């Protein structure tokens, strides 16, 4: 919501937190109704099915 | 045999250096710096060089953190080359063998 990636990069994906699948895909859709391209290629480029 | 079928009927090349990676104890999540000695010590090297990794090819164990630390070099890196992952498992522990 930020539109902030250099936060979420680098303190949410460090790896010490397992991520489940629904918690990406909710922040997915913040990501596609807002204009954030940024954040759509974060968040499929860590392994989630369309 | 099976060496033949990986360079001639599958069709792989032959490896400049071989990691087999053992190990398993803390289960479900490893400390990061491990994982950074996973992704930037041993898959940057298995691109460099030209390698296999040998592990369990399962989403169990090593083989979770090993899938996470390749597919997460090859988001941060164009080389314009995969790196070779080799994965052994045993045909009793398989989930879904009856589709094969």
């Amino acid at each position: 919501a930020w539109n902030r990636v250099d936060i979420a990069q680098s303190e949410l994906f460090r790896g010490d937190i397992q991520w489940r699948s629904f918690h990406l895909e909710a922040s997915l859709m913040d990501a596609l109704l807002n204009d954030r391209p940024e954040f759509v290629r974060l968040l499929i480029s860590h392994g989630l099915s369309l | 045999t099976v060496y033949s079928l990986v360079t001639r009927s599958w069709g792989f090349r032959a490896p400049n250096l071989v990691v087999s990676v053992l190990g398993g104890s803390g289960g479900p999540v490893l400390q990061t710096w491990l994982q950074d000695l996973l992704r930037r010590g041993l898959v940057r090297a298995a691109q460099s060089t030209g390698a296999w990794i040998v592990t369990g090819g399962l989403h169990t164990g090593i083989g979770r953190h090993v899938g996470v630390a390749v597919r997460d070099h090859q988001t941060a890196s164009t080389g314009s080359s995969k790196v070779v992952a080799m994965g052994v498992a045993p045909w009793g522990v398989v989930r879904n063998r009856d589709m094969l």
